[PDB]
RNA sequence: CCAAGUCUCUU
RNA sequence: GAGACUUGG
């Protein structure tokens, strides 16, 4: 597709993953997308070890 | 856990477990305001088993 | 049992309790998957043999 | 398959 | 029969 | 190590 590691990377884990984690990882980046680290705090919850 | 004000809450759940999972969260929250109301009204006297 | 049930004491819970807006991120969930998941598993599967 | 399908990017995070 | 977590307690 | 406990399957 491409050589660009770094976008091959987000563009693979787009495309190599379950609409779940897509989804997931979307909103994550939508959320959060240059707001300053100090002002966010977040936990998510997961259920197997 | 989300105790801050204007706190966000997210919540993944499967295209085909939508009417499960909603309806199976509207239990809760009615089981939280029967609980609530079930404790209001009750009044007991002897306050003690 | 015993809390508060009055509403001056419900606003005093929120200045140090908060009810967050929960919110819900559907996501589509499908059943096909890919045929190096099937080679894997016949592997697990000789190994565990 | 080689491909697994991806998911539009208009999602809202609807009220539940 | 499977997971999670917990707890006492093993490395 | 032994398990134990809670929850669920």
């Amino acid at each position: 597709d491409d050589d660009d590691d770094n976008v091959n990377t987000e563009e693979v884990i787009m495309n190599f993953s379950t609409p779940k984690v897509q989804r997931f990882l979307m909103s994550l980046k939508v959320s959060f997308a240059d707001k300053d680290p100090k002002d966010i705090c977040c936990l998510v919850f997961v259920e197997r070890r | 856990r989300a105790r801050t004000t204007e706190a966000k809450f997210v919540l993944f759940t499967a295209d085909k477990e939508r009417e499960k999972t909603i309806q199976q969260i509207y239990q809760y929250r009615k089981a939280h305001n029967d609980i609530a109301e079930y404790l209001k009204d009750r009044v007991l006297e002897k306050t003690e088993p | 049992i015993i809390t508060v049930s009055d509403t001056k004491e419900m606003e005093n819970v929120m200045l140090y309790a908060t009810k967050p807006t929960e919110v819900m991120v559907s996501f589509p969930h499908q059943e096909q998957v890919l045929t190096v998941t099937r080679l894997i598993s016949a592997e697990i599967e000789k190994f565990y043999v | 398959i080689d491909r697994y399908e991806q998911v539009s990017k208009d999602f809202e995070f609807i009220k539940i």
